[PDB]
């Protein structure tokens, strides 16, 4: 009966909140002060949380799921009843964890040695990522691109084939058709009177939104190709694809390292307020106190006053071994801490606004039950953090926060320099993200057999992304598995939808703050009505369907690409005038070796 | 490490009458199945403990409460406020209260 499930969850909601607390408090003491008497302090305290949750999970199947009427207590029950693994045979369950540990340690400890000196050998993160991000030598970028895929990616090919079979068995025992349908279960919504969403409906909404970005991406692809021919003459065709090893990093995920070759007006400095911070003696604490004044300006609460003692805003005065990585912690019981090692720079002035945005999202849904204290889907949590960073990087906000000469002149040449640096990171990553999840979805359902994995991968690079390989690759390579998110078992569609939600939030908040100009000049400071539009979504958590959360801000029930294109229309107008003598589009027949 | 000595009751058959008190420790029975003094599904111990810890956000830290309740049965009198006294002005037509 349904009233027994309510009494089940309230014993759960008070044993979990304490056991999650000290399992996360011990993870704080390891992260900010590393010993090994802290790693053993967090492994036993971490396993008491994991052993407790599988005990309550096997108690949750005593209650049926379709004999429930209240939507909230049904949502908590389905998130706890989830079997996930453990549906496999107990010798297949230990084979799967052996593969996931072997693929993870090949990616982090794989070395590449030089053919002129076999005694010097580079790892990926120090040394191989620096070549792909800084070099202008064609022959050295071609060496680092091919040798990472032929010496490390060939080890992951027999391991990734066994990984697909075991993950499809686990997904079909949980009544999905494949493992790709298991990943799309985040966006599913069942029976809330007009807000429903199918797991197959996500596939059409991604492909419908993508064919409206292809006019903008084609003009960006044509402008970068014309600028890369001056940097690498006799290597690039003026009507063809771009070679895969000249894109700024190892995989071509972000084009953000191509800015020094593709800058529109290099005689205008892109605005940088780092010298005005060290001329006014701003400490470590000023960067967060101006960040807290931004959020109280819009109508959001202060920091919790436990935030100021418990947090560790710099690396300590001790030479203290403590993972230095910006992050926002939500230990529980209303205890919010930020861990970062901040330097006096406009870079960490902006990520301070980003990391505080995770905190203000966390402080808002802290009145829901324990199992609904996440973002409404996997994409909302990063998207609310980046609309705080866009509004703080504007020169309108910088001159009113005291950091820009009240006699500063923004010209139309510097807005093109700023918008093109945004499009190399935002627009340049959208066909990469769409192509990769489309390839992984077709591998799991079996539309691509294993004798055509690397054949269909490079046909989709030339057609969707416009990127050609420099050396042909047969079915002994596995080039997707040489990325971190593929070999470490992570979903990748959250980076596509976060980019679309980010400009839907920003365009909906700037109509409430009564903006008049272009969308990229907007700032939501001093408003109250925009914050009330934002706070009505922030407090929902997972208690409502995410389509119901979007109408509280945007006014629509689906993700939309038209606010993303309105942000880049000053660039799209300027790009169509720079490509009057160029060719827009590419040919899938040209190759850098096929002459 | 958590002060686990401060408990509260989280299951009862029926809400309390005003100023009523209940220190029993019988195993609660949520479902219809009888409990027979042992724990299990739908048979819960009725007391939980605040695990208080010094690094808790406000609203999670312990507050001490005192409830004063003045009652007036039907006696002849009892405790009350204090009494203020001024100075005695000797020699002058005065308005006095002794
Ligand atoms: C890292 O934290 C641990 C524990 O928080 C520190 O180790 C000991 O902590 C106790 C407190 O319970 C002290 O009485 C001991 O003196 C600490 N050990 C030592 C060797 O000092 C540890 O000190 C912290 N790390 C550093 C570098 O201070
Ligand atoms: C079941 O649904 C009802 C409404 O559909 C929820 O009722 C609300 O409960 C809160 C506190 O529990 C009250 O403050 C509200 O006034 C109630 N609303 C109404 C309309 O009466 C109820 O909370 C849900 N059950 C659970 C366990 O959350
Ligand atoms: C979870 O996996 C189990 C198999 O281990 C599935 O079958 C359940 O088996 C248990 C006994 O171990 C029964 O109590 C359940 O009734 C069975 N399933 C149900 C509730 O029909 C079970 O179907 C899986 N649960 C999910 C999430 O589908
Ligand atoms: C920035 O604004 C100036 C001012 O309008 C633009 O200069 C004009 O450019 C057009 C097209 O080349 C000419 O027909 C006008 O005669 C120019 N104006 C003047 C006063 O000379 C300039 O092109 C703009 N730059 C960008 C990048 O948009
Ligand atoms: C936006 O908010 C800021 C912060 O309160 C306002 O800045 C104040 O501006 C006045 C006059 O411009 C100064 O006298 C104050 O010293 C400023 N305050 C601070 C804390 O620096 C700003 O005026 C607001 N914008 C509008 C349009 O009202
Ligand atoms: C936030 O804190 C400041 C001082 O730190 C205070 O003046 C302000 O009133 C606080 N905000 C609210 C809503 O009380």
């Amino acid at each position: 009966i349904e009233e027994q499930a309510k009494t089940f969850l309230d014993k759960f909601n008070h044993e979990a909140e304490d056991l999650f607390y000290q399992s996360s408090l011990a993870s704080w003491n390891y992260n900010t002060n590393i010993t090994e008497e802290n790693v053993q302090n967090m492994n036993n305290a971490g396993d008491k949380w994991s052993a407790f949750l599988k005990e309550q999970s096997t108690l949750a199947q005593m209650y049926p799921l379709q004999e429930i009427q209240n939507l909230t207590v049904k949502l908590q029950l389905q998130a706890l009843q989830q079997n996930g693994s453990s549906v496999l045979s107990e010798d297949k369950s230990k084979r799967l964890n052996t593969i996931l540990n072997t693929m993870s340690t090949i990616y982090s400890t794989g070395k590449v040695c030089n053919p002129d000196n076999p005694q010097e050998c580079l790892l990926l993160e120090p040394g191989l990522n620096e070549i792909m991000a800084n070099s202008l030598d064609y022959n050295e970028r071609l060496w680092a691109w091919e040798s990472w895929r032929s010496e490390v990616g060939k080890q992951l090919r027999p391991l990734y084939e066994e990984y697909v079979v075991l993950k499809n068995e686990m997904a079909r025992a949980n009544h999905y058709e494949d493992y790709g349908d298991y990943w799309r279960g985040d966006y599913e919504v069942n029976g809330v009177d007009g807000y429903d969403y199918s797991r197959g409906q996500l596939i059409e909404d991604v492909e419908h939104t993508f064919e409206e970005i292809k006019p903008l991406y084609e003009h960006l692809h044509a402008y970068v190709r014309a600028k890369l021919m001056n940097a690498y003459p006799s290597y690039i065709s003026p009507i063809g694809c771009l070679p895969a090893h000249l894109l700024g990093d190892m995989w071509g995920r972000f084009w953000t390292n191509l800015y020094s070759l593709t800058v529109p007006f290099g005689q205008k400095p892109n605005i940088d307020v780092t010298d005005a911070m060290v001329d006014q003696a701003w400490d470590a604490q000023r960067i967060f106190k101006e960040a807290e004044k931004f959020f109280v300006s819009v109508g959001l609460p202060n920091m919790t006053q436990g935030f100021w003692e418990n947090s560790m805003l710099t690396d300590p005065g001790n030479v203290q071994k403590a993972v230095c990585h910006p992050t926002a912690w939500d230990l529980g019981k209303g205890d919010f801490r930020i861990l970062m090692c901040t330097k006096v720079t406009m870079d960490d002035f902006l990520t301070a606004h980003h990391e505080m945005g995770h905190i203000q999202y966390d402080m808002a849904y802290a009145a829901q039950p324990f199992l609904l204290r996440n973002g409404a889907n996997e994409g909302f949590h990063e998207a609310v953090g980046e609309i705080m960073s866009l509004s703080a990087a504007t020169p309108k906000h910088l001159k009113s926060i005291g950091l820009l000469s009240p006699d500063f002149q923004e010209d139309n040449e510097t807005e093109i320099n700023f918008l093109l640096k945004q499009a190399l990171t935002i627009v340049g990553t959208l066909p990469f993200t769409y192509m990769l999840e489309k390839w992984r979805w077709m591998v799991f359902k079996g539309e691509i057999p294993k004798d055509q994995w690397m054949k269909k991968w490079w046909e989709m690079k030339r057609e969707i992304v416009g990127v050609v390989e420099p050396v042909p690759h047969d079915e002994t390579y596995c080039d997707p598995a040489s990325l971190f998110h593929v070999s470490n078992d992570y979903s990748f569609i959250r980076y596509y939808t976060r980019t679309l939600y980010q400009f839907q939030f920003q365009e909906a908040l700037c109509q409430a703050a009564k903006h008049e100009g272009p969308l990229h000049k907007c700032d939501i400071s001093n408003s109250t009505e925009a914050g009330q539009k934002l706070f009505n979504m922030l407090r929902l958590g997972k208690s409502e369907p995410w389509t119901l959360a979007l109408e509280n801000v945007v006014g629509a029930k689906n993700m939309n690409v038209r606010p993303l294109l309105n942000y880049f229309e000053p660039l799209f107008t300027w790009l169509k005038d720079q490509n009057k003598n160029s060719f827009v589009g590419w040919s899938t027949d040209w190759s850098p070796y096929a002459d | 490490g958590g002060n686990y000595n401060y408990l509260y009751r989280l299951f009862r058959k029926s809400n309390l009458k005003p100023f009523e008190r209940d220190i029993s420790t019988e195993i609660y029975q949520a479902g219809s199945t009888p409990c027979n003094g042992v724990e299990g599904f739908n048979c819960y111990f009725p007391l939980q403990s605040y695990g208080f810890q010094p690094t808790n956000g406000v609203g999670y830290q312990p507050y001490r409460v005192v409830v004063l309740s003045f009652e007036l049965l039907h006696a002849p009198a009892t405790v009350c406020g204090p009494k203020k006294s001024t100075n005695l002005v000797k020699n002058k037509c005065v308005n006095f209260n002794f």
